[PDB]
């Protein structure tokens, strides 16, 4: 049970809306990481409940490349979700 | 009447001790994934259903559906486990959201206070328990300490919940 269509749907220079669709399982959170694509910079960490879909991402640099990585942290299951992740410049 | 069942979930993060507090409840001992005991608590024969966190290849939407459904919740934290304790709160929210009741039994325990290596104080899990209006339970799966009490005092939220 893994979340899926992890895309971003809003962007401004400097933040993201990313959005992805729940999977059938009962989540408590969802951990989220976002970083400079290819290390240059630390990533950062986050978690959101698990009764939201969409995250926001704010304070980035014109024209980086950025990482977004999701993992869902099941309820009643150990561990988490495999991590889905995308890429995006924004500028 | 009939054997009063009790349907208790244990919730937590990974590795603060969810399976070792229901191994020793069920088996007294420290070191499958849901039990039954019969036990008497302040003199009433009850049957405790303990569904324990599975791990994902055990994965079945039937048991998913069922743990929605459990009569209490024990929140497990680890006190040398910082990330386990600041994420109760989104078991609390989402158990709270998928029992669709504002009144659920819970009970917050704080595992292995056996060990030296601490990162959660009691307080700060003292206040957490007492802004949910909510049992705190201090609990060592290694030196038993605490667990029976956990265990009980969920059963005795859930007696209060019922009536
Ligand atoms: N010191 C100490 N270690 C514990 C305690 N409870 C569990 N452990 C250890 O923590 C590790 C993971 O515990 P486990 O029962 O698998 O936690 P779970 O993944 O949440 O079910 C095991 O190696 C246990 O021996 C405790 O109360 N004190
Ligand atoms: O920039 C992303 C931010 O998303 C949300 O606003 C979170 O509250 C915050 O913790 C995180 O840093
Ligand atoms: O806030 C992040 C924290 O992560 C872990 O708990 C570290 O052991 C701790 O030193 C650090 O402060
Ligand atoms: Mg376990």
């Amino acid at each position: 049970s893994v979340p899926t269509k992890l895309e971003v749907v809003a962007a401004t220079p400097t933040s993201l809306l990313v959005s992805w669709d729940a999977p059938a399982v009962t989540v408590v959170f969802y951990d989220i990481t976002y970083g400079e694509t290819g290390g240059n910079s630390p990533v950062q960490e986050f978690t959101v409940p698990g009764s939201k879909s969409t995250a926001t991402i704010s304070g980035l640099s014109p024209g980086v490349d950025y990482t977004i990585t999701v993992y869902a942290k099941y309820l009643f299951w150990s561990g988490y979700s495999s991590p889905i992740s995308i890429n995006y410049r924004t500028e | 009447g009939s054997m009063t069942e009790y349907k208790l979930v244990v919730v937590g993060a990974d590795g603060v001790g969810k399976s070792a507090l229901t191994i020793q409840l069920i088996q007294n001992h420290f070191v499958e994934d849901s039990y039954r005991k019969q036990v008497v608590i302040d003199g009433e024969t009850s049957l405790l259903d303990i569904l324990d966190t599975a791990g994902q290849e055990e994965y079945s939407a039937m048991r998913d559906q069922y743990m929605r459904t459990g009569e209490g919740f024990l929140l497990v934290f680890a006190i040398n486990n910082t990330k386990s304790f600041e994420d109760i709160h989104h078991y609390r929210e989402q158990i709270k959201r998928v029992k669709d009741s504002e009144d659920v039994p819970m009970v917050l325990v704080g595992n292995k206070s056996d060990l030296p290596s601490r990162t959660v104080d009691t307080k700060q899990a003292q206040d957490l328990a007492r802004s949910y209006g909510i049992p705190f339970i201090e609990t060592s799966a290694k030196t038993r300490q605490g667990v029976d009490d956990a265990f009980y005092t969920l059963v005795r939220e859930i007696r209060k919940h019922k009536e």
